RNA sequence: UAUUAUUUAUUUUAAAA
C-alpha cells in the first residue's frame, strides 16, 4: 500500500490485528472427492490453496517402488495469478519450489506411517490460488489435513505457522506486507507437544531473540492444531 | 618445469593433479566400474569424459575439449581387456591459465597430461606412454614457442596443441597422438615445429617417468 | 485383367468375379493379401465388397471354384532386381516362426546368450545407423546343442560380438526372440580372436575355432 | 533295513479311502460345543464331510489377557546343563501330562515321515516348558497320546509352534490332537518383516543358536534316536519359550500382534480330509493329499509329455496310487516321477524293456514288469485305434456376379515441373571426382562404378580355398 | 631381479625362453609381443619361470581362489547378490555354496551382513561367482558371517601384503595391544573385532593410518599413539 | 494424535497404534469395541480386501 | 506353475517334515 505502521504504540498492526492474533482460518475437507483420494482447501487469510492427495495406490512404474514403505511425493504448483503482478516462470524460481517440496517430503514422510502402506505411493498435488504471507506454513496446514481426509495414518497433526519479530516485538501470522519488512521464522509443530518437525529462519535474528520467538511460534501453532482440529470434528459429525 | 601430484583424491581409484605456468587440472579416474545401460559395450572398455571449466558451467567449448581428449586416451587404453565395463575420467580445470573466450590449448594439454597421470594412477591398462605440450609461433618474429604464456598467446599467428605417444623408456615416438593446430601456417612451419616438439615432448616423458617413479615406488615393497 | 503397376487406392476387383470359358461358367474368389484391403464402396446406394491395392508396385494373384491370392509387392521388377528396398525389406518382413537369421552375441549370461537380429532368409537375404531398426533375440543354454541340452557351458560356446547363424524357434517374450543352434549348421559362423582384438579365426572342428596368422585357438560352437 | 512302525500299531492302516475322515476323537476336554453334535456331516453341495471339531472353539474362545500386555523375557534354560525327557511309556506319559497342566507356555513340534508310509506317519512330539525338555515317542504312544487334548485344546495354556500349517493336520490325524490357543511363530516372524521366516533364523539370532540343519529329511522311526538327532530334536522347542517372549513383545510395539493371532487360529482350524472327499474349490483351511483334479497334468508339463499320450500317464498313475495304498508306501516308493516320465517317453513293449531303463526301476516294477508291460502295450494298441466353399456360393450365385461386376464397372470410371527452389539440387544423384596432376577435376562415369560394383561382388563369393 | 618398468616398454626377458604371463604384463593378439600394461615393480621368479608387474591399485578385479570379503546386497530364489566393492560389479553367491546345503532349505543371511568367501569363477565376459566353502578342497573353515566387528578399507597392495607375507609386522603389533580375530579379503577389505569396542576403535585407527604410510618400521609407534589415546 | 485409552489390556487395531504403554489413535474416526480389540474406524477409506469375496476386477 | 519363479532378478506367502 504505503508507508505504514507495523506495530503501534496501541497494539496494533498495519492490518488491525494484534501481536498474538491469527489471520481468520477458514479451511474445508472433501472438496474434491472425484478427483483425489484426499482434499483440502485452505484458506488462511488471503492465501488459498488447494491440496490433493492421490493415494496409496500402485506405482505408475515399477522403478519407484520401496518393499517395505510408501514413496512420498509432493508436488507445489504456485499459479501465475497468486500475486498482484502476475508473475513470470523464472529458471531462478524453480529452485525454491524444489527446496519447499523436498522440506514438505522430508517432514511427512517421518511422521505419516509409511510402513503401513508397502509397494505403494502418495502423490500430493498442490495448487496455491493466492498467497499473502506465511505462504510456507499454510502449505503444511493443508497436507495435514488432506491426509487424514485420505485416511493415511499419521502420528498427530503438523501444525504451520509463521512468526516475525519486529524490533523487539514479535508477530503471528504475518502477512505478506509484514514479510517485506521484517525478518520471518516458519514452524512445523507436532501437535500439542513442543517438538518441531520444520524451522524455516530465512532472514537474520539475533540469538538472544531466537528463544523467545520460538516459545511464542509453537503456542500460536497449538491454536493452528485446535482449528485444524475443530473443522474435523464438525465435518465427521455432520456426517 | 612443470609440477605435478599423484593420488590427491580419496573417494577415486586414480587422481592427479597438473600445473603449467598457471593452468592447473585436477583429473580423477574411476574404473573398471558397473556401466549404465546406455554405456556399455560388449567387448572392450567404455570411457566416460568430462572436463568442466573454472568458471560458469560446462558449455559447448567443453565439449569438443572432452571429444579431444577422448580421441587421445582411447587408443591410449587397452579397453579390450574390461568388457562391459566403465572408466569414468573426469578433469577438473582449477585455473585456465589463458583467456578462456579466446584459447583453449593450455586447458587441453594439461587436461592430457592430468588424465594420463590419474590413469597410471588408477592401475588401467595402458598401451604406452603420453606427453602433450602447446606450441605458439610469435607475429613479429615468426619463432616457434614452446609452452607459451598467456600473454605470448595474444600476441600469436597460429596456436598448437601436440600430444604424442612414447614406447620403449621414453625414447621411441611410437606416434602422434593429436595435433590440434589453428592460426596461420604453412607445410614448413608445421614440420618445423612438429620436429621441436617431438624433442620437447620427449623430455617431458622423462620428467614425467620421474614424477610417477618417485610415488608408485614408496607405495610398492 | 488389371493393371500391372497399381497405386494405394486403386481399385483392383471385387471379391466375386464371373466369365463364360468353354461353355463353363466359373466363379472366381479373391481375397485379399499382403498389399490389399477389403473397402466398401457405394455408388448408387448399396455398398460391395471390393478389393483395393495400398502399396506402390505390381499386382501379382496367385492361387491355393478356386480361391485366388491377390497380393501387390513393393516396387518395380526392375527395382528388385537392383534391391533398392533393402531397408524397407528387412522392417517389413518380420521373422516370422521357423527362420534362418544371422545375429550378434551382445552380451553373455550364464545360461542364455542376448544377440541382436541382422538379417533373415528372404542363399539371398535381407539387412537394413541411425535407422532405428533391429531385433534382438535371446540363445537359451538348453537350445545350444542337441547332444547333451542341458548343463553346457555358453562362455565355451559364444563370445560378445561373434556372428552366430541361428534358426528362430518362437517369439520368446514379446521383447526377445528364442533362437537355437542345436544343428550341425547353426552356430558361429563368424568370429575373432580375443573378442575381436585379434586376428580373423576360422572353424574347423564341431566345436573348435582357429586363426591362420595368429596360431591361436579358441572353443566355440561352431557351424560347418 | 528298517522295520516300519505301521506293523505294529494297535489300530491297523487303512488305505481305502472310501468313507470320509472321521476324527479319531472320543472325549472333548475344554469344550463349549457338546461333543455329541461334532459329529453331524455336514453336506453344502462340496461332499458331506465331518466337520473339523474344536472349530466352535477356536472361533469363540479368547486367549489370556496377559498376552495383550508387555512383560519381560525370561531366560531360557541352560543347554549344556540340561537333559531331554524320553516318554516312551504310559506311565511317564501322565507323569509328563500333569507336568503340562501346570504352566503358562509349551512349544510344541513334530518329526513326521512319508517315504515308507502312505498319508504318512508321525515319528516324535518335542514338547518342552520353560523348566523341562520332553521327547515324546509318538510310535509306541499313538493311541495314547490323545490324553493331551486337556493341555493343547486348554485356552489358559499357549501352544507356541512354528510353521504348524502341518503339525495341526497331522496331530488329528495320527493323534487325534487339536490345539487352541496356537502362536504360529511363522506367521509371527512374518508379520514383523523379518528376511527369513525359518525357525533357524530364529535361533542363530534371537537365541544365538548355531546349528547344522540337516536332520530333517532323516528317517525319524528309527529307535533309539542318535545322539544328534535327540540334541537336534530337543533344540527345536527349547529356545521357542524365550523366542515366544522376544516376537510377542515386538508384535505389541508394532500393532502386529492382532493379526498373528488370527491367522493363529485360520491354523488350528486346518481340517484333514481324503482327497475323494476333499472340496471342489480351493480352500486354505482344508487339507488332502491330492487337491487337482488331474494330478497327472502338471506331470506332463514337467517332464514336456505329448497330449497323446495322456491316457496312459492316467493309466499309469491311477496304477501307481492304488499300488502305494496297498503296500502302505508313498507313490513315489513304487515309482517315482522319474521313472514315470521315462516309461511313457520310452513305451517299453517287451518285457525286458521294462527292467532295463537308464535310471533303473523299483522293486514293485520289477516284480509288476509283467503287469506294466501289458499295460503300455494295451494303451499304445488304442492310441493306434483312434488313428465349405459351397456356404458363400449359394448366397450370390453366378448370374449375380454380373451385377456387381458392372456395379464395379462404372463406378471408378469416376477416377510436369522440373524445379521452383530445390527442385534442381537436391534430387540429384552421386557424381564422384578425381582430381589429375595438374590439379583438375575429372568426373568419372556411373559405368566406372558399375564396373567396379559387379567386379567386387563377382571376386567376393570366389573363395573356395584359403592354404 | 626386481627393476621398474612402465608401459610400452621393452620386455627385459628372451622370447626364446617360455615364460608365463601374470598380472600386469599384455601378450596384443596380434603381434603376439609381450608388453607391458601397467606401472609399478617388475617380477621374475627363476621349472616354471613366470613374470608380472606388481601395480598400485585400489579397484578390485575378480581372479579365482581369491579371498575376498562381500555385502550381501540382494536376496532371491536359488542365490544371493553380493557386492565386492562399491560401484562396482556384482558377484553371485548361490545358496548351494554353502556347507550342508539343502535346495529345501534357505540360508539364514540376510543383506548387509558381511560374508568370507573365496571367487570360484572370474570369466571377463560373465558375472564373477564367489561360495562359502571351497569346491575343490572342501574347506570352510573361515568362511561365513563375520557377525559384529568392524570393516576396513584399504589398497589392494596392502590387503595382499597383509595376508601372503608373514613378515609385514601389523599382525604382529595388534597382538601386543590387545586379542583379537582378524578377517582380510583381497578386494581391499579388512574385517577386524575385539571382546570391546574401544579395542576394535584402536585397531580400526591404527590399519587406517598404516594404510597410507608407506614406512614399514613405523607401524609400531603408530599403534603404540593410538591405543594410549584411547585411554583418554 | 489423541490418547484413547490408558489400559494397557487391549488388541490394538487399525486406526491405532501402541506407545509408552498406553493407546493413541492414527486416523480421524469412530472408535470401536469388539471384545479386546480395539480399533478406530476411519472416515473415508478404501476397499480393504479379505478372505472369500466376489469380486470384479480389471487386469492391469 | 507361490514347496512355482524373476539373473545383474519388481516375488508381493521359501514356512513344516
Amino acid at each position: 500500500m504505503s508507508r505504514l505502521e507495523i506495530y503501534s504504540p496501541e497494539g496494533l498492526r498495519l492490518d488491525g490485528r494484534r501481536w498474538n492474533e491469527l489471520r481468520r482460518f477458514e479451511s474445508s475437507i472433501n472438496t474434491h472427492p472425484h478427483a483425489a483420494d484426499g482434499s483440502s482447501y485452505m484458506e488462511q487469510g488471503n492465501n488459498k490453496i488447494i491440496t490433493l492427495v492421490k493415494g496409496p495406490k500402485e506405482p505408475r512404474l515399477k522403478s519407484q517402488m520401496d518393499t517395505s514403505k510408501a514413496l512420498l511425493n509432493v508436488s507445489v504448483n504456485i499459479t501465475k495469478f497468486s500475486k498482484f503482478e502476475r508473475s513470470k516462470s523464472s529458471h531462478k524460481n524453480e529452485r525454491r519450489v524444489l527446496e519447499i517440496q523436498t522440506s514438505l517430503v522430508r517432514m511427512f514422510e517421518k511422521n505419516v506411517m509409511l510402513n503401513i502402506y508397502p509397494r505403494t505411493v502418495i502423490d500430493i498435488e498442490i495448487h496455491v490460488l493466492e498467497q499473502d504471507g506465511g505462504i510456507m506454513g499454510s502449505l503444511i496446514n493443508g497436507i495435514t489435513l488432506a491426509l487424514i481426509d485420505a485416511g493415511i495414518s499419521m502420528f498427530d497433526y503438523i501444525s504451520g505457522i509463521s512468526v516475525g519479530l519486529y524490533d523487539t516485538t514479535p508477530l503471528l501470522d504475518t502477512n505478506s506486507l509484514e514479510e517485506n519488512a521484517m525478518s520471518t521464522v516458519t514452524l512445523g509443530v507436532v501437535g500439542k507437544s513442543e517438538k518441531l518437525s520444520l524451522l524455516l529462519v530465512e532472514d537474520k535474528i539475533p540469538l538472544d531473540r531466537l528463544e523467545n520467538v520460538l516459545a511464542i511460534g509453537i503456542a500460536g501453532a497449538h491454536r493452528v492444531r485446535d482449528l485444524m482440529d475443530e473443522e474435523l470434528r464438525k465435518h465427521a459429525q455432520k456426517r | 618445469s612443470v609440477q605435478a601430484e599423484i593420488g590427491i583424491l580419496d573417494h577415486v581409484d586414480g587422481s592427479s593433479e597438473f600445473v603449467s605456468q598457471d593452468t592447473k587440472v585436477i583429473c580423477s579416474v574411476t574404473g573398471p566400474i558397473e556401466p549404465k545401460a546406455r554405456q556399455e559395450l560388449p567387448t572392450q572398455l567404455a570411457l566416460e569424459i568430462i572436463v568442466r571449466p573454472a568458471k560458469g558451467v560446462a558449455t559447448t567449448r567443453e565439449k569438443v575439449l572432452e571429444d579431444k581428449l577422448r580421441a587421445v586416451l582411447t587408443p591410449l587404453i587397452t579397453r579390450h581387456c574390461y568388457p562391459r565395463q566403465l572408466c569414468q575420467i573426469t578433469c577438473q580445470i582449477l585455473e585456465s591459465g589463458e583467456d578462456e573466450a579466446e584459447f583453449s590449448l593450455r586447458e587441453l594439454s594439461c587436461c592430457i597430461n592430468a588424465a594420463f597421470l590419474a590413469l597410471v594412477d588408477a592401475g588401467i591398462a595402458l598401451n604406452s606412454m603420453c606427453a602433450s605440450i602447446p606450441i605458439a609461433i610469435i607475429k613479429d618474429t615468426s619463432d616457434i614457442i614452446v609452452d607459451p604464456t598467456a600473454e605470448q598467446l595474444k600476441i600469436s599467428l597460429s596456436v598448437h596443441t601436440l600430444a604424442l605417444e612414447f614406447v620403449n623408456g621414453g625414447k621411441v615416438v611410437k606416434n602422434v597422438l593429436l595435433l590440434d593446430s589453428n592460426g596461420d601456417f604453412n607445410e614448413d612451419q608445421l614440420f618445423s615445429l612438429l620436429e621441436l616438439g617431438e624433442q620437447k615432448c620427449q623430455e617431458l616423458v622423462t620428467n614425467i617417468r620421474r614424477i610417477i617413479q618417485d610415488n608408485i615406488s614408496p607405495r610398492l615393497v | 485383367q488389371f493393371p500391372e503397376i497399381a497405386y494405394p487406392g486403386k481399385l483392383i476387383c471385387p471379391q466375386y468375379g464371373t466369365e463364360n470359358k468353354d461353355g463353363e461358367d466359373i466363379i472366381f474368389n479373391y481375397v485379399p493379401g499382403p498389399g490389399t484391403k477389403l473397402i466398401q464402396y457405394e455408388h448408387n446406394g448399396r455398398t460391395l465388397e471390393a478389393i483395393t491395392a495400398t502399396l506402390v508396385g505390381t499386382v501379382r494373384c496367385e492361387e491355393e471354384v478356386k480361391n485366388i491370392l491377390v497380393s501387390v509387392l513393393p516396387g518395380t521388377e526392375k527395382g528388385r532386381k537392383t534391391n533398392k528396398y533393402a531397408n524397407n525389406d528387412f522392417a517389413n518382413n518380420l521373422p516370422k516362426e521357423g527362420d534362418i537369421v544371422l545375429t550378434r552375441v551382445t552380451r553373455l549370461s550364464l545360461q542364455r546368450a542376448n544377440v541382436e537380429i541382422l538379417a533373415v532368409e528372404d542363399a539371398t537375404f535381407s539387412v537394413s545407423s541411425d535407422l532405428g531398426e533391429t531385433f534382438r533375440g535371446i540363445i537359451r543354454s538348453q537350445d545350444v546343442r542337441s547332444t547333451d541340452r542341458d548343463r553346457v557351458k555358453v562362455i565355451e560356446c559364444f563370445k560378445p560380438g561373434d556372428i552366430v547363424r541361428a534358426q528362430v524357434l518362437s517369439l520368446g517374450d514379446g521383447t526377445n526372440y528364442y533362437l537355437t543352434t542345436a544343428r550341425n549348421d547353426l552356430g558361429v559362423v563368424f568370429a575373432r580372436a580375443a573378442n575381436g582384438a585379434g586376428g580373423l579365426m576360422y572353424a574347423t572342428d564341431w566345436q573348435m575355432m582357429t586363426s591362420p596368422v595368429t596360431g591361436a585357438t579358441e572353443k566355440r560352437k561352431c557351424a560347418k | 533295513m528298517v522295520e516300519k512302525p505301521q506293523l505294529k500299531f494297535k489300530s491297523p492302516i487303512d488305505n481305502s479311502e472310501s468313507h470320509p475322515f472321521i476324527p479319531l476323537l472320543k472325549e472333548k476336554p475344554n469344550a463349549l460345543k457338546p461333543l455329541s453334535e461334532s459329529l453331524r456331516l455336514v453336506d453344502d453341495d462340496n461332499p458331506s464331510h465331518y466337520p473339523h471339531p474344536y472349530e466352535y472353539e477356536i472361533d469363540h474362545q479368547e486367549y489370556s489377557p496377559e498376552i495383550l500386555q508387555i512383560r519381560e523375557e525370561i531366560p531360557s534354560k541352560s543347554w549344556d546343563d540340561s537333559v531331554p525327557i524320553w516318554v516312551d511309556t504310559s506311565t511317564e506319559l501322565e507323569s509328563m501330562l500333569e507336568d503340562l497342566k501346570n504352566t503358562k507356555e509349551i512349544a510344541v513340534n513334530l518329526e513326521h515321515h512319508d517315504y515308507r508310509s502312505y498319508y504318512g506317519i508321525v515319528c516324535l512330539m518335542q514338547i518342552s516348558t520353560r523348566e523341562r525338555d520332553y521327547l515324546v515317542d509318538t510310535l509306541k504312544l499313538r493311541e495314547n497320546l490323545h490324553i493331551l487334548n486337556e493341555v493343547f485344546t486348554n485356552p489358559s495354556i499357549v501352544k507356541v509352534f512354528h510353521g504348524a500349517f502341518m503339525d495341526i493336520i497331522w496331530l488329528q490325524r495320527d493323534l487325534g490332537l487339536y490345539v487352541v490357543g496356537l502362536f504360529d511363530t511363522y506367521h509371527a516372524s512374518k508379520a514383523i518383516g523379518l528376511p527369513r521366516h525359518s525357525l533357524a533364523y530364529l535361533l542363530e539370532n534371537f537365541a544365538n543358536f548355531k546349528t547344522s540343519k540337516k536332520y530333517q529329511l532323516a528317517d525319524w522311526r528309527i529307535r533309539p534316536l542318535s545322539k544328534p538327532m535327540t540334541a537336534y530334536a530337543r533344540a527345536d522347542t527349547h529356545f521357542l519359550l524365550n523366542i515366544y517372549d522376544q516376537l510377542r513383545n515386538k508384535l505389541i510395539e508394532s500393532n502386529k500382534l492382532a493379526g498373528v493371532l488370527y491367522e493363529s487360529r485360520n491354523v488350528a482350524k486346518r481340517r484333514f480330509e481324503y482327497s475323494k472327499y476333499r472340496p471342489l474349490t480351493p480352500s486354505s483351511e482344508v487339507y488332502s493329499p491330492i487337491e487337482k483334479e488331474s494330478p497327472w497334468k502338471i506331470l506332463m508339463y514337467q517332464y514336456n509329455i505329448p497330449p497323446e499320450r495322456e491316457v496312459l500317464v492316467r493309466e499309469l498313475y491311477q496304477w501307481r496310487d492304488l499300488i502305494a495304498r496297498r503296500d502302505d508306501e508313498s507313490p513315489r516308493f513304487v515309482m517315482p516321477n522319474q521313472l514315470l516320465a521315462a516309461l511313457v517317453a520310452y513305451t517299453p513293449t517287451d518285457v525286458i524293456g521294462v527292467v532295463s531303463l537308464t535310471n533303473g526301476v523299483t522293486e514293485h516294477v520289477r516284480q509288476n514288469a509283467k503287469l506294466l508291460a501289458n499295460l503300455i502295450r494295451d494303451a499304445l494298441r488304442n492310441i493306434k485305434n483312434t488313428n465349405a466353399d459351397g456356404i458363400l456360393l449359394e448366397t450370390i450365385s453366378v448370374p449375380q456376379i454380373r451385377d456387381v461386376m458392372e456395379r464395379f464397372s462404372v463406378l471408378c470410371n469416376s477416377n510436369t515441373n522440373s524445379s521452383i527452389l530445390l527442385g534442381k539440387i537436391l534430387p540429384r544423384e552421386e557424381h564422384d571426382i578425381a582430381y589429375s596432376k595438374d590439379g583438375l577435376p575429372n568426373k568419372v562415369k556411373t559405368e566406372d562404378i558399375r564396373i567396379r560394383a559387379q567386379n567386387f561382388k563377382s571376386a567376393l563369393a570366389n573363395l573356395e580355398d584359403i592354404i | 631381479m626386481s627393476t621398474f618398468i612402465f608401459p610400452g616398454d621393452s620386455f627385459p626377458v628372451d622370447p626364446t625362453t617360455p615364460v608365463k604371463l601374470g598380472p600386469g604384463i599384455y601378450c596384443d593378439p596380434n603381434t603376439q609381443e609381450i608388453r607391458p600394461v601397467n606401472t609399478g615393480v617388475l617380477h621374475v621368479s627363476a621349472g616354471v619361470q613366470t613374470a608380472y608387474i606388481d601395480y598400485s591399485s585400489k579397484r578390485y578385479i575378480p581372479s579365482v581362489n581369491d579371498f575376498v570379503i562381500g555385502v550381501i546386497i540382494g536376496t532371491f530364489s536359488d542365490s544371493y547378490k553380493v557386492s565386492l566393492q562399491n560401484f562396482s560389479s556384482s558377484v553371485s553367491l548361490s545358496y548351494m555354496a554353502f556347507p550342508n546345503a539343502s535346495k529345501k532349505n534357505r540360508p539364514t543371511l540376510q543383506v548387509g551382513d558381511l560374508v568370507y568367501a573365496r571367487v570360484c569363477t572370474a570369466e571377463k565376459e560373465l558375472e564373477a561367482e564367489i561360495e562359502c566353502f571351497d569346491s575343490t578342497t572342501g574347506r570352510d573353515a573361515g568362511f561365513g558371517i563375520l557377525e559384529d566387528g568392524m570393516i576396513i578399507d584399504v589398497n589392494l597392495n596392502f590387503a595382499r601384503q597383509l595376508l601372503f607375507n608373514n613378515d609385514f609386522p601389523l599382525l604382529k603389533v595388534l597382538a601386543a595391544h590387545t586379542k583379537f580375530e582378524v578377517a582380510i579379503g583381497l578386494n581391499g577389505k579388512i574385517w577386524v573385532k575385539c571382546e570391546e569396542l574401544s579395542n576394535t576403535l584402536a585397531c580400526y585407527r591404527t590399519i587406517m593410518e598404516c594404510c597410507q604410510k608407506n614406512d614399514t618400521a613405523a607401524f609400531k609407534d603408530i599403534a603404540k599413539r593410538q591405543f594410549k589415546e584411547i585411554l583418554t | 494424535g489423541e490418547l484413547v485409552t490408558d489400559d494397557p489390556i487391549w488388541m490394538r487395531g487399525h486406526g491405532t497404534y501402541f506407545l509408552d504403554n498406553m493407546t493413541y489413535s492414527s486416523v480421524a474416526g469412530t472408535v470401536s469395541r469388539v471384545n479386546r480389540l480395539l480399533s478406530v474406524i476411519p472416515l473415508k477409506g478404501r476397499y480393504a480386501p479379505e478372505t472369500g469375496d466376489h469380486v470384479v476386477g480389471r487386469i492391469a
